RNA sequence: ACCUCGGAGCAGAACCCAACCUCCGAGCAGUACAUGCUAAGACUUCACCAGUCAAAGCGAACCUCAAUUGAUCCA
């Protein structure tokens, strides 16, 4: 028996009577590239993706923030061939690139980059990292506005701050340096948060540190409503993701619901949903900026398990699921003697009634 | 088991314990006939003793 | 095989299945598995030590081997330094 | 009885980059047959055409984690061009201090023989492991 | 309780403390569990087996932990 | 035995070593056949000839050390 | 009468010994090969023949 | 048939599960190793514009890894 | 499989030159 | 004339399927000497015997072919 394709079955738009004259895959990367092709056109058949991905609805995430600037894309090509020009110009770049010897500055490098398109590349990695199908439940934005952030290790040296980055206890024990480039004049507001923090429920995150009502970019006037304490990630409970969160406040809000007293170190009291904590206050504003690191058990988290938080200190372990067995049967056959180590419960013996 | 045999009072603790005397209390019955040398003690049963 | 016997009407054991098997107590049976020590030189680390590990035998067998031995070879026996101590007991079984 | 010490027995956690730092994740183990190893959690695609120069470290899953690209302004505009040694092994500097930056510190490249034998890659790989990446990912943990 | 214990020595009582800070307890004491048999008597056993083994010591992925650690400490290189 | 075993270790390493020189030394030999044709008996003809003179100026060295 | 089975020695003097194929025409042949009881990769030197192959 | 998602391959050419859980069977496309000369020279000598496709196995992971559990609240 | 519309969808020596 | 094993059709599409039915073969060979030890789970030539694949760990690096073969005792 046989049923007629139901869609168009591949290879049938090619001729056969006529195959000579066709071009070849004279490579095999020319063949693994239309391989991948093919592969990410869709099919009508069960395939692979549709069993094994994450399965994004068909609508667009939808994200009412900074849209980009006007910039003349004809004034942008022209400095930017113009710079080329410059540079094919020039006369020591020939030796340079047939001898091998160049470099690059790194920093400026990634100055212009950030400065250019960094955002679109930050959001893929919160997207990612899985920011925005947690705090906003799929919905996005693009973090327009630059955003660094610095633990003073002592007061010498420092640890950056950046998406994806390890962060001691240690060091974020104390509040860290910030700057986001805006003295424009409109307010602005920041709030770190824990997101898997949280341990009596799932979609609870923990907030740190807020400031609102930050006029320009100093920050030290910027109230705080939820004072400082650093995170607690838990021994064995792996790994903890902190955000950095900043909205461009256009007009000065009040708070009441999150207006906390002096920190009292209440979980109940640090906890909240950004779900609704965004739909609620910040109807007026948008996101501007976001950052994020992650962080780990410490023996300074074990310090203020016991001290700080006036508590005891949480240890938890992964744990695997039990090895299989099947069924025993009274008369094994073909099956090595440890079969029936496979299912003893003690170690040691044991004598029913002597 | 020694436990039960004592609480039970067919031994005495009060006087050496001997093997002829855990075989009339019928605490283990024996095979001599059968080569088994004596009579061993297990580590089942440490607690409450 | 040989149900009674002429000096005491009686039945009777094949030394073979007992140099060849032995019983656990649980009604098992197991045997060393045929070619372990033959042609090692042809056969593969995998076969070869598959032929040296002990397996046991189904119960159509076990029945007869059964049969074929008496009671005397299915006692319990408390030995020294027997590794089958644990063996001879089951642990956990239902159906 | 505080409702800090509150705790619940089981812990959920939501990040999916957990296990795989952790080491326990599971890799898509498989593929004997075909030549791209799926057993991997952080994965390298280098496209060399005959214009650019590109770079993805991507997830088993399909979806990049972050990119670099001779196409950018940002990195075109210090160079001589596109497709050189160069433009190689600093596109590969360059990618390392993003790995760097976003926390990858494993990740996996298999190249073709004539891939690796190009002294382009692999003046690209010394690049990466002097920016401070291996190209060798852990052995799992289970058991 | 590990620093009333007056039968260990000075060195030796921190160096296990600093040494095991995952099973100390808030309070300071410390604990230590086994289950490996069905008798008590030797989980007790090997319990203190381990106190004896952790006192005569004192007295005297990891890789994977290095690397991530060089990693972050060779990137934190930045001045105020 | 085991404080001896290195050193014959690296004496095999050089019995290895000295069995793949003499490997390449006869086969380089056998490299260069002939060049006026493709005969069929021929080939085990002509470069005896040379054979025999090499072995034999190796048998009038060894005389004459 | 192509190949030949042959039996290899422990020198250390632990006695382990094992056997493989051989060419009849190739002379003696020694093999470095692990030994359970040393641990660690050791050469073994063949004595004799057992049956041809 | 071949191999395809946590489903290993003995040299007996026979596919076995590496992880626990339901199997699936699709129908994907095939990029051989380099070494392998045969697989190299079809693709080769094939047309340009035209693909091949194979069946796959894949089980899907039923259960995870494990879980986090609290063991001493200290 | 033949029954199913997906019969058919590997096959390569009608591609490839027969000889 | 044959007596064992393997591949193909009969047996077209999960499995199995015979004839003194139709065809082709095998009774080895080549390379290493970790062709080391252990182990979850499964297949199985329609029983048993046999024959198969293999996660993991220790210890190490950084097998191909299609059959290519033989039980117990005994020496
Ligand atoms: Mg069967
Ligand atoms: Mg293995």
């Amino acid at each position: 028996r046989r049923t007629p394709p139901l869609g168009p079955m591949p290879n049938s738009d090619i001729d056969l009577s006529n195959l000579e004259r066709l071009e070849k895959y004279r490579s095999f990367d020319r063949y693994r590239r239309r391989a991948e092709q093919e592969a990410q056109a869709p099919h009508w058949w069960r395939t692979y993706r549709e069993y094994f991905g994450e399965k994004t609805d068909p609508k667009e995430k939808i994200d009412i923030g900074l849209p980009p600037p006007k910039v003349s894309r004809t004034q942008q090509l022209l400095e930017r061939k113009q710079a080329i020009q410059e540079l094919r110009a020039n006369v020591e770049e020939e030796r340079a690139a047939r001898l091998r010897t160049a470099s690059v500055p790194l920093d400026a490098v990634r100055a212009e980059w950030e400065r250019t398109c960094g955002p679109y590349h930050k959001q893929r990695l919160a997207e990612y990292y899985g920011l925005y199908r947690d705090l906003f439940h799929g919905a996005t934005f693009v973090p327009r506005v630059p955003l660094h952030v610095a633990y003073a290790v002592g007061e010498d040296d420092l640890m950056p701050v950046y998406c994806g980055n390890e962060v001691t206890p240690t060091e974020a024990a104390q509040a860290p340096e910030v700057t986001y480039e805006a003295e424009e004049g409109s307010l602005w507001t920041l709030l770190l948060t824990s997101l898997d923090g949280h341990l009596l429920e799932p979609d609870a995150e923990y907030l740190h540190w807020l400031l609102t009502n930050i006029p320009g970019n100093r920050v030290a006037e910027g109230q705080v409503t939820c004072p400082y304490l650093p995170p607690f990630p838990a021994r064995g409970s792996g790994i903890h993701r902190l955000a950095f969160l900043l909205f461009k406040q256009d007009q000065p809000i009040d708070f009441s619901e999150d207006a906390r007293p002096s920190p009292c170190y209440q979980l109940a009291q640090r906890t909240f949903r950004t779900f609704d904590f965004y739909k609620k206050h910040q109807e007026t504003m948008t996101p501007a900026g976001l950052s994020f690191f992650q962080c780990r058990w410490d023996d300074s988290v074990t310090y203020i398990f016991h001290q700080l938080l006036d508590m005891r200190e949480p240890v938890f372990e992964f744990v695997r699921p039990p090895p299989y067995h099947p069924k025993q049967k009274r008369f094994p056959h073909r099956q090595p003697l440890r079969y029936l180590d496979r299912y003893r419960d003690s170690h040691e013996p044991t004598y029913g009634i002597y | 088991r020694l436990q039960y045999l004592i609480d039970l009072g067919r031994v005495d603790p009060s006087q050496p314990i001997d093997l002829t005397q855990l075989v009339n209390g019928r605490g283990v019955t024996i095979q001599p006939l059968k080569r088994d040398y004596g009579v061993q003690l297990v580590e089942e049963g440490a607690d409450t003793f | 095989l040989t149900y009674f016997s002429a000096r005491k009407g009686k039945r009777k054991t094949v030394k073979a299945v007992i140099d060849r098997f032995l019983r656990l107590h649980c009604g098992l049976w197991v045997r060393r598995k045929a070619g372990y020590k033959k042609k090692l030189w042809k056969k593969t680390p995998a076969r070869k030590k598959r032929l040296r590990e002990f397996v046991f035998c189904n119960k159509t067998q076990s029945k007869l081997l059964d049969k074929m031995t008496t009671s005397f070879w299915k006692r319990r026996n408390w030995y020294v330094d027997d590794p089958y101590q644990k063996y001879h007991d089951r642990t956990n079984l239902k159906v | 009885p505080v409702e800090n010490e509150a705790v619940a027995p089981e812990f959920t956690n939501r990040n999916p980059r957990n296990l795989e730092l952790l080491s326990v994740a599971r890799k898509e183990r498989g593929w004997r047959t075909v030549f791209p190893s799926r057993e991997f959690w952080h994965r390298l695609r280098v496209i060399r055409t005959q214009h650019h120069v590109e770079a993805l470290v991507e997830h088993q899953n399909g979806k990049v984690v972050v990119s670099a690209s001779t196409r950018e302004w940002a990195i075109k505009k210090h160079l001589y061009s596109t497709r050189n040694v160069v433009a190689c092994e600093s596109i590969g500097r360059v990618l390392a201090q993003r790995c760097l930056e976003a926390g990858i510190n494993f990740m996996v490249y298999q190249p073709t023989p004539w891939e690796a034998a190009s002294d382009s890659m692999k003046r690209l790989q010394s690049a990466m492991t002097e920016g401070g990446v291996v190209l060798r990912e852990p052995q799992r943990i289970y058991e | 309780h590990l620093a009333t214990a007056e039968w260990i020595a000075e060195p030796v009582r921190q160096k296990i403390a600093i040494t095991h800070k995952n099973k100390i307890n808030r309070l300071g004491e410390l604990i230590l569990t086994s289950e490996s048999s069905r008798y008590q008597f030797r989980n007790l056993a090997d319990c203190l087996q381990k106190i004896r083994d952790m006192i005569t010591e004192a007295s005297q992925k990891l890789h994977r932990i290095r690397i991530e650690n060089m990693n972050r400490e060779r990137l934190r290189q930045k001045r105020i | 035995c085991m404080a001896k075993m290195p050193q014959m270790i690296v004496n095999w390493q050089q019995q290895q070593r000295e069995n793949w020189e003499k490997a390449q030394a006869d086969k380089e030999r056998r490299a260069r056949l002939q060049a006026e044709a493709q005969e069929l008996l021929g080939y085990q003809v002509d470069p005896r000839s040379a054979r025999f003179q090499e072995l034999l100026q190796d048998l009038e060295k060894k005389e004459r050390k | 009468s192509k190949n030949i089975l042959v039996r290899m020695v422990s020198e250390a003097g632990t006695g382990f010994c094992f056997n493989t194929k051989r060419n009849r025409l190739r002379e003696k042949l020694t093999l470095l090969h692990y030994d359970p009881v040393v641990k660690q990769r050791v050469l073994f030197v063949e004595k004799k023949k057992i049956r041809s192959l | 048939w071949h191999p395809g998602a946590h489903v290993g391959v003995g040299k007996n050419k026979c596919l076995y599960a590496l992880e626990e859980g339901i199997v699936r069977y699709t129908k994907e496309v095939y990029v051989p190793h380099p070494r392998n000369t045969e697989a190299v020279d079809l693709i080769t000598r094939l047309p340009k514009g035209a693909v091949l496709y194979k069946t796959f196995v894949h089980v899907v992971p039923a259960k995870p890894e494990g879980t986090f559990k609290l063991v001493a609240m200290l | 499989y033949k029954t199913k519309p997906t019969h058919g969808i590997g096959k390569y020596k009608h591609l490839i030159k027969a000889e």
